[PDB]
């Protein structure tokens, strides 16, 4: 998640050392401190259920150089992870201005209670979304999970399984009651994602004018119901942001994500925001795989 | 209130926290001064008891201090003066 | 061989028919062996009832609207493709819904024969108007998974009776994904989460519990093949 | 070419250079 | 390089061309690595002159503030909206109302001025709002809270403890790296130092000093520019303007008898500070070097919005030169 | 690898004594002057703060005795092109007019079009009646140097990233198995009989005795002669020197003939990496951004391995106090660590040591100093004496396992001339087979560099409609923003040379293959091939090689006209619905290792004037909490904190005893002191005479 | 780049304290007559190494008396119970 | 920068310091005016509420 | 409603290799099944492969035998692409005992009571006069991949030389399906799966314990 990180084992037991060395001490695993020292750098079996109990809730603060600017230095929550290599969640690449072609980075580690509040409170990675500058967003979702959430919400004429409103032979052969019909017929070969269907919908909420025209007012969505003509990928796409959002039905060129969540970042708290954020770097990448975008 | 289970070190949501006090600032330095007392509170038990009252919310198995005391910012259990 | 660390299931309730299964730990990367599997077992293994077609009086051609009342066609067909039945008759069987008087038409109004049920009577479908009256005919046989709108085999057999989708499935939406439990002392395990929404026919649990036996099924076939076979077989505990 | 256990490597010069690498 | 390349690389180039290439290539690499090296220094020495500007107080409680362009007038006449509104309008609190044809307030004393509001601004039809800024809060050591209006980052109000001077300069010296230069006015990082240094234009070109036409004349292989007062009395004369810069062009080039403005600049090129100073007051060379810096961003397409910019300029016109002791310890 | 080698020397570097410094550099010394053609090569120059100041010799350069970089080219006479090779310095090359290699020669020296493409005095190129021309280039890829000259299809990618893939090419690591590159150009085979890691047939002879350390060549003329190898020899930065033979008893070698492979070979043809099947799909994120993923077939079969050998060195040397003796016995160690120590006091040649392990035992004489009355109380109590003579035995690094190749041993005894005050200086060569790891840096030969993200296991990797996973699975997103498309070319290529094509001629060769020499209208599959630099693959050859591919074993083309093919995804199980990029690539493995780069640190040791902490992976130290982000740190509000990493973690010398005290004793942190920094400059104002002084009020 | 081999090493004087501690409890374990000579015979209450002439002229005993308590006293405490506590820190 | 000539003629003019900037205020450790250092946010003081205090 | 219940018939195409057809599977499940197969046969069929070797001569891995033309690691390269087949579940020691000219077939290796050499003309070195090879490798049971066993961790003198260990007979699984789906709605799946074993077990045994595993593990459910 957009809090958490990544931190090699062989890297957690030698900066936690002196947290590790106390708890092991207190569920008498070790006689006393040097005993706790001396197993912690022999990396004996049971350090380790400790060192998870010792990380939880506990920031490390990533930076990296050079620290440009303030986004530098960001706090996560440490994640015990195999391996040697510190994993990153991608959507602070922006911020970090970090590819992956080696770049290295430096964990520290506050003490204090004054030092681990501000990392949890300041520093913390899902609060600092924004950028300091302009006040656009920098866990914007880029690169491949742009490609992803185009492909997902692009619409193709003359796709399987359209919404045709010929008659006298056969009915429409478009509607669906409801998107998980929709996907059902997705997963066979009936639907494609990416086709002009019409679909009725009960837990997102219409556009302003379809708001305005079907229930004027106060149309509160968990219970009304809608027809809409949109596409199977956009339906998907707007269940990731949250219930107050209205229907968007665009093609998510990354400029429109821009204004989306900058628009859900002006009004919604922050928290909203980092979920959303997470849950559209999540379909972006599930659907960049599928989008077959390769070089030849 | 809409939105998905905060998990870890995003419990209790920041948004809700910043209700309570003026700037974000007092609200690092009113957990951290409350997370001190809560740890003194532990120590200091050993000796007869002092002026830490701790953990007014019960804690967790094996819970930092620091996340005792905003969870107990969120739930209005502490007040504060500022300077 | 031993798997050294037993998997068990264990849900979390969030509905009444919505549920949120873990299955921990299992070891790696069987998460997804057994999770894609048991999602295709879910929406295309249990049996159940379901609309086929429907006729309808007062309407031939004219498949906009009907008389009569306010509701456009393709909204009636909509409303009764969501619609919940129980079967045991495997031959397809006819059910009536008739009622004159404006009103609103709700899912007891039908009156089904033996062995076929409803499972939500108290479901809006439709609203008539100035001394209608409606009168449809439901085909409603048993299934499974999900079929599109079978194409009519005859041409005009049966001149009024239109073809629908069926969705036979008690489950509605499954998704799934897999976690890293516990990388450290076990070498990194996986740990796989179900979200399994179905209607009110069955219980997630019966639906999860019948995926498993349609599941064992083949795969028991398999081991027949040579049943002294060696595999990692979970200890009892 | 021209070392007694060259691998067989086929090439695709359509050039033919007449000066050996010194 | 007249030759020029004409292949693809999926047809493959030949040698020479290649050769040409790697000409550029490996130019465009050592430059961009000294640049980098030089963005450093931008960012140091913005730090050092904006370390002091802290919110202090809640409110300064002041009523002066600059104004906003905010979406010009179209000809025709219509509200055409000004494309650079996000950097120069947005999250700023208002010193003054809305009220138009007599009619009543819209956004009152002392609101964000989000995209609702300005949606609505545009709507009831006016064009220019006085909004505060950083340039003329009256708190004595930094600038209070709603001189700064919305922090860029919260989305809410700045804090009383933000160091925004620090964020300030980060924010303007950080997007430089990839800053190009261009194909004789210097058009690139060199030129936003040059601003900040307060340098005398390497370009530099007049500036008008009083209204009224122009007297205009070529003379020997170079010109002869002199400004008509309507009261100015003594003519202000521009002898050695050269041959080789250009005259300013403006909605038609400068033709001679035209109505120029107090400072209106006579080449088309850029103007010193000071001289724009000494002319046109303070809030003048304020909008100059917002303008002028912010017309360097927006060339590479790298928002900045201003309230950075005027943090380092107000940084920049704090103190005043004496040019009478009085009679009272300054020199 | 032997390449860097090679390439070490013959380089040019500007940045020498009576030269001129990275700081006095003329920005107009690093640009690629018209006359670096044949005589410099514009691509491979180190991409750090040297671009340009450092460069390497063309492929046919050639140092005039008087020092100025001669080039070779051809004599054209009355428009014949003939091959009396002539040399020419740069002034020469300005007087003179000189054509291109690549043009229609007519078979007698003789050019066919008049209008040729030349270059005159002053870089410019013009369009020359063929009549002037007086002098023509001996070749294509006469402008690149030795390790550039190795991409194949170079002339489709970008300079930046052709320059990285020189620049990359030359840190390869040798791998155990050594894998000759399926596509290559044709300094595979030049480029180690020439770079010294191939031992190479003397004189022609019959092979007698192949043992895997000594080669017995019969010259026929009476004489024998014993080649010796080098098995298992460390090198300058750690890594394996192996040399095994490639002959049998029987076989008849000639002079100049590759008798044995070095590091990185394979049949005498440079090979610094494997060819690993290669896709080109964007999967679930983590080939995101660079990053690379691969099966953990690559780890398993031991495809990627790279052998490191570390050299560990204790010196006995003599002290005031008395004598330092490597011997068995040390002050606290207890038998059970002391048990790989043998005698002398070195570990046994096999001893699996691990961080912490006592390589070398030697004690240090320390004297007579005071013992705490607590410690003389335990010592009595458990009945242990103080045997003053203090432990400074040699211990393993932290992370450098592995075995114990070999031990030597120096002694003065034995009259080896070791520096005065050392009566022994013991080297204890310890190696390690490191495997690939999550984080190490793979890289392409064109530029095309990533670290691993992620080694997923073999069933969830997408495989083909064979059942073959794919190997690795690089990212769409970079190639078209990078224009190093060779990468593409390579692959499509790659798979051509390892399926083998048969060029359907029974109608007449194709078009397509009408200008491809003979014995290429059919290939074997697994059959090496090579496109020279700048005379390769017309693109057009490549499309019809892709689409004249034979079937592997049952009735399968696989890989279709277009180059693409239909993956299964391993995990879910749905094909994906477009078909995707495969083929062959030629990766190696940089020396970016993990194990080299990870550092931490809780206390370790401290500096001396200042008491800062130290710095490198050498010693523990910290990592320098700069200027920057002290601003960043200033800029979040964060105070505390700062004033936690600038008091209490670095300087605070009274202060870390306590806040290690108070963490172990479950205290909250102390608050922190005035620094270390801020009282050696009090000192010092009071010591050039400036009254510093602080008051409250 | 030069390691003061003398600097406080952090985990050796928070070791220290514990071991002070730990011994103290341990002796306190000890009878009267028993803490005292330990105390005294290993100068742990002053720093200055009192001999056995002083602790039986501080006691009123002769010598032999306390080099017997002294044996004593120190087979008590080589029992584990008292002294695998104390063996980590030597 | 030019640190000699600051240094002297501070020295000739007795200047004093009030160590009030965000860049003194990191030399000599102690904590900066700003974010969580002014006293507006240092000296804030925490209590459990009479309330909760008397529940407890 | 499908009254036929899924039916499994086996395919032989050689000894080694076989392909195993499933019929008829429900619609839009035999990509997934044929999946499941694959991802158990390829991940977790018991076996037995070499664990240690113990060459008499030399003590490390880096380094030479005498007489010898392939360096220890090209030996432990070759002898990691044995199959040998062990019955009992307990570390089994063969050995090996080629002496002067000559090649070390694996065929030379005489195996101890309870397990067999599947590939007998491996070349696991070559031997000159001086050649002498005594090699005591190490068969044990198990599943997957692991990593060379520490010889600090596990008891072991010097001499031993830890080899990595891949305990699976599977070589190449593909599998592919010829849905009809025909407009009648009378569809079905034909799930073809084709396994290929290393000749240490056969196919049918390798997806029998693949049945066993999942079954076992659906049990759970
Ligand atoms: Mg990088
Ligand atoms: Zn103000």
């Amino acid at each position: 998640k957009l809090h958490q990180c990544g931190l090699p084992k062989l890297m957690a037991l030698e900066l936690f050392k002196p947290f590790v060395m106390k708890r092991l001490v207190d569920l008498n695993h070790a006689q006393n401190i040097k005993s706790a020292k001396r197993m912690v750098e022999r990396q004996r079996p049971q350090v380790w259920d400790v060192l998870e109990e010792v990380i939880a809730e506990h920031p490390v603060l990533l930076n990296r150089a050079p620290t440009l600017h303030r986004l530098g230095i960001q706090a996560f929550e440490p994640m015990l992870v195999e391996g040697k290599a510190i994993q990153l969640h991608p959507l602070v690449c922006e911020a970090f201005n970090a590819d992956f072609d080696g770049d290295q980075m430096a964990v520290h580690l506050p003490l204090s209670a004054e030092a681990q509040a501000e990392a949890r409170i300041l520093m913390l990675s899902s609060n600092n979304i924004l950028s300091p500058a302009s006040g656009r967003p920098l866990a914007m979702p880029r690169l491949d999970m742009v490609t992803g959430l185009y492909y997902l919400t692009t619409e193709v004429p003359g796709d399987t399984g359209e919404y045709q409103p010929a008659s006298g032979d056969h009915p429409e052969t478009g509607v669906y009651s409801s998107p998980a019909e929709a996907i059902m017929a997705a997963d066979r070969g009936v639907l494609s994602v990416r086709a002009k269907i019409k679909v009725r919908l009960t837990q997102l909420r219409p556009p302003v004018e379809i708001e305005a025209e079907l229930f004027g007012h106060s149309g509160w969505q968990p219970g009304d119901a809608w027809m809409a003509e949109t596409t199977l990928g956009r339906v998907m796409f707007n269940e990731l942001l949250p219930l107050g959002y209205p229907f968007v039905n665009k093609q998510m060129h990354k400029k429109v994500q821009a204004a989306i969540i900058n628009d859900l970042a002006e009004r919604y708290p922050m928290i909203v925001v980092a979920q959303t954020v997470d849950k559209l770097k999540d379909a972006g990448f599930y659907w960049a795989t599928r989008s077959g975008v390769t070089v030849s | 209130g809409g939105y998905d289970t905060p998990l870890g070190i995003t419990n209790p949501p920041i948004d809700e926290l910043l209700d309570r006090v003026s700037s974000k600032y007092a609200l690092v330095i009113y957990a951290a001064k409350r997370a001190r007392q809560i740890n003194d509170y532990y120590n200091q038990l050993g000796e007869g008891i002092l002026e830490y009252v701790g953990p007014l919310v019960e804690p967790g198995l094996q819970e930092k201090p620091l996340s005792i005391a905003l969870r107990e910012i969120h739930a209005d259990l502490l007040e504060h003066t500022e300077g | 061989m031993l798997i050294s660390q037993r998997p068990t299931l264990s849900e979390d309730v969030l509905t009444d028919n919505r549920s949120q299964f873990v299955i921990e730990p299992l070891e790696p990367g069987f998460g997804y062996t057994l999770g894609n599997s048991l999602r295709r077992t879910l929406l295309s293994s249990i049996p159940g009832a379901a609309v086929t077609s429907i006729r309808i009086d007062g309407v031939l051609h004219e498949f906009t609207t009907v008389p009569g009342v306010k509701e456009d066609v393709t909204e009636i067909i909509l409303n009764l493709k969501s619609l919940v039945v129980s079967s045991e008759e495997d031959e397809p069987v006819t059910m009536y819904l008739r009622k004159q008087g404006p009103g609103e038409v709700t899912a007891g109004d039908i009156v089904p024969p033996a062995g076929v049920t409803v499972h939500n009577p108290g479901m809006h479908i439709a609203t008539l108007n100035d001394k209608g009256k409606l009168e449809v005919e439901l085909v409603v046989e048993r299934g499974r998974g999900y079929v599109p709108a079978v194409q009519n085999r005859a041409s005009g057999a049966e001149i009024g009776r239109i073809p629908v989708d069926s969705i036979y499935s008690p489950v509605l939406k499954v998704t799934y994904k897999v976690d890293a439990t516990r990388v450290e002392q076990r070498t990194d395990f996986d740990k796989l989460i179900l979200d399994v929404e179905t209607k009110n026919s069955i219980s997630p649990r019966d639906a999860l519990a019948s995926a498993g036996k349609t599941l064992v099924e083949l795969f028991g076939l398999a081991r027949e093949l040579n049943v002294e076979a060696e595999g990692i077989e979970i200890g009892p505990s | 070419n021209s070392v007694p256990g060259a691998p067989n490597r086929v090439s695709f010069a359509k050039l033919r250079e007449p000066l050996e690498v010194p | 390089i007249p030759r020029p390349v004409k292949s693809s690389f999926r047809e493959g180039l030949t040698v020479l061309e290649y050769f040409i290439n790697t000409h550029g290539a490996r130019k465009g690499l050592a430059d961009t690595a000294l640049r980098t090296a030089d963005s450093g220094y931008l960012t140091r020495r913005l730090v050092d002159v904006s370390q002091d500007v802290i919110v202090r107080e809640h409110d300064c409680q002041t009523e002066r503030g600059i104004v906003v362009e905010l979406a010009e007038r179209a000809p025709d006449g219509t509200l055409i909206r000004d494309p650079y509104i996000e950097t120069s309008a947005y999250a700023r609190t208002l010193g003054t109302d809305a009220v138009d044809e007599a009619g009543n307030v819209i956004v009152e004393r002392g609101q964000d001025l989000g995209d609702p509001e300005i949606d609505a601004l545009l709507a009831a039809g006016i064009t220019q709002v006085k909004v505060r800024s950083v340039l003329t809060c009256a708190t004595s050591t930094g600038v209070c809270a709603t001189c700064y209006g919305r922090s860029m980052a919260t989305g809410k109000l700045v804090d009383i403890g933000e160091a925004v001077g620090i964020v300030a300069a980060q924010s303007i010296g950080e997007p430089g790296t990839q800053l190009t230069m261009r194909t004789d006015i210097t058009g690139g990082l060199p030129r936003v130092q040059e601003l900040f240094e307060a340098r005398v234009p390497r370009g530099k070109a007049p500036i008008a000093d009083v209204t009224g036409r122009v007297r205009l004349e070529d003379g020997e292989r170079f010109y002869k520019i002199t400004i008509v007062p309507d009261d100015g009395g003594e003519e202000v004369v521009y002898d050695k303007i050269s041959k080789r810069q250009r005259l300013r062009v403006f909605k038609r080039v400068l033709s001679d008898g035209d109505h120029v403005e107090v400072g209106q600049q006579l080449m088309e090129g850029s103007a010193d500070p000071h001289e724009v100073l000494r002319v046109q007051g303070p809030r003048e060379v304020q909008i100059h070097l917002v303008r002028e810096v912010q017309e360097v961003y927006r060339a590479q397409g790298v928002s900045i919005h201003d309230k950075h910019i005027e943090v380092i300029v107000r940084q920049m016109l704090r103190r005043v030169t004496i040019i009478d002791s009085g009679s009272t310890e300054f020199l | 690898n032997p390449l860097s080698g090679l390439t070490h020397k013959r380089r040019l570097s500007a940045l020498g004594p009576g030269g001129l410094s990275r700081e006095r550099a003329g920005l107009e010394v690093r640009d690629v002057h018209p006359s670096h053609y044949g005589r410099m090569c514009p691509i491979e120059t180190p991409e750090g703060p040297n671009i340009g100041l450092i460069g390497s010799l063309s492929v046919y350069a050639r140092v005039n005795p008087f020092g100025f970089i001669e080039t070779p080219y051809r004599k054209v006479v009355d428009g014949v092109v003939s091959d009396e090779i002539v040399y020419l310095t740069a002034d020469e090359e300005d007087r003179h007019v000189v054509a291109q290699a690549n043009s229609p020669i007519d078979a007698d020296g003789r050019f066919v079009e008049p209008r040729v493409l030349v270059r005159r005095k002053a870089g410019e190129v013009e369009y020359v009646p063929s009549s002037e021309v007086d002098y023509m280039d001996v070749s294509p890829r006469q402008m690149v140097s030795v390790a550039t000259a190795m991409i194949p299809f170079l002339e489709h990618d970008d300079a930046n990233r052709a320059l990285m893939g020189a620049n990359m090419q030359r840190q390869a690591v040798p791998l155990v198995r050594s894998e000759a590159p399926l596509v290559g150009t044709g300094m595979e085979l030049r480029a180690a009989i020439d770079a010294g890691d191939v031992v190479v047939a003397e004189e022609s002879g019959v092979i007698e005795e192949v043992s895997a350390d000594y080669i017995t060549v019969m010259h026929d003329n009476g004489t024998r002669r014993t080649y010796r190898m080098r098995k298992f020899a460390r090198s300058n930065h750690g890594t394996c020197a192996n040399q095994c033979p490639i002959v049998d008893a029987g076989d008849r070698v000639e002079a100049g003939q590759v008798i044995a492979d070095g590091p990185c070979t394979d049949d005498g043809e440079m090979a610094l990496g494997k060819n690993l099947l290669v896709a080109i799909m964007p999967w679930e994120g983590h080939n995101y951004e660079d990053a690379i993923i691969l099966s953990n077939r690559l780890v398993e079969e031991d495809v990627l391995t790279s052998i490191h050998i570390e050299e560990h060195e204790i010196d006995a040397r003599d002290t005031k106090l008395g004598a330092e003796e490597i011997t068995r016995d040390i002050p606290n160690i207890s038998d059970e660590v002391l048990a790989d120590l043998d005698e002398r006091g070195i570990v046994r040649i096999g001893a699996e040591v691990r961080d912490g392990d006592i390589l070398v035992g030697k004690v240090t004489p320390k004297g007579e100093t005071e013992l705490t009355p607590e410690e003389r109380l335990l010592r009595a109590i458990f009945g242990e004496k103080a045997r003053e003579v203090r432990d400074t035995s040699l211990k393993v690094p932290h992370g450098e396992s592995g075995k114990v190749i070999g031990i030597r041993v120096f002694s003065r005894e034995d009259e080896d001339e070791l520096p005065a005050g050392v009566n022994e200086l013991v080297r204890v060569y310890v190696a390690q087979k490191r495997k690939i790891s999550d984080g190490d840096k793979l890289a392409g030969r064109h530029g095309n560099k990533g670290v691993i993200g992620k080694i997923l296991p073999v069933e969830d990797m997408p495989f083909l409609a064979d059942g073959t996973p794919v190997d690795i699975i690089l990212n769409t997103h970079g190639v078209p923003r990078r224009m190093n498309i060779g990468q593409i070319l390579e692959t499509h290529l790659g798979w051509c040379a390892h399926s083998g094509w048969k060029v359907d001629a029974a109608k007449g060769v194709p078009d397509w293959a009408a200008r491809l020499p003979d014995e290429l209208l059919e290939a074997q599959p697994n059959a090496i091939v090579s496109t020279p630099v700048f005379d390769g693959a017309q693109e057009a050859e490549l499309q019809g090689l892709l689409s004249c591919t034979l079937p592997n074993r049952d009735g399968d083309v696989l890989v279709d006209a277009d180059g693409k093919a239909m993956l299964f995804d391993g995990r879910s199980g749905e094909p994906f619905p477009y078909p995707v990029t495969v083929g062959y690539m030629y990766i190696m493995k940089l020396h970016h290792l993990v194990d080299d780069k990870i550092h931490a640190r809780s206390t370790g040791p401290y500096s001396m004037i200042t008491q800062q902490p130290l710095g490198g992976k050498a010693q523990f130290g910290g990592q320098r909490f700069g200027e920057m982000e002290c601003w960043a740190m200033q800029a979040y509000g964060a105070a505390y904190t700062l004033q936690e990493l600038l008091t209490i973690k670095s300087d605070d010398t009274v202060g870390r005893v306590k806040v290690y005290e108070a963490i172990v004793k479950g205290e909250n942190i102390p608050e922190p002191g005035i620094p270390e920094s801020f009282k050696v400059l009090l000192k010092e104002l009071q010591s050039l005479c400036l009254n510093v002084e602080v008051l409250s009020s | 780049f030069i390691e003061d081999s003398e600097a406080v090493v952090a985990v050796d004087a928070v070791s220290f304290t514990l071991l002070q501690d730990q011994l103290q409890s341990v002796l306190d374990t000890l009878s009267e007559r028993e803490a005292g000579v330990v105390r005294l015979r290993f100068g742990l209450t002053d720093g200055q190494p009192r001999t056995l002439d002083e602790i039986g002229q501080v006691y009123g005993v002769t010598r032999e008396r306390i080099r017997q308590i002294e044996s004593k006293t120190m087979s008590k405490l080589r029992h584990p119970s008292r002294s695998q506590v104390l063996r980590d820190y030597l | 920068q030019e640190t000699t000539r600051v240094l002297t003629d501070a020295a000739i003019n007795c200047r004093s310091d009030k160590l009030n900037g965000l860049k003194e205020n990191v030399i000599i450790g102690k904590l900066i005016p700003a974010g969580t250092g002014i006293n507006r946010y240092r000296n804030i003081a925490v209590q459990p509420t009479e309330e909760a205090r008397a529940a407890a």
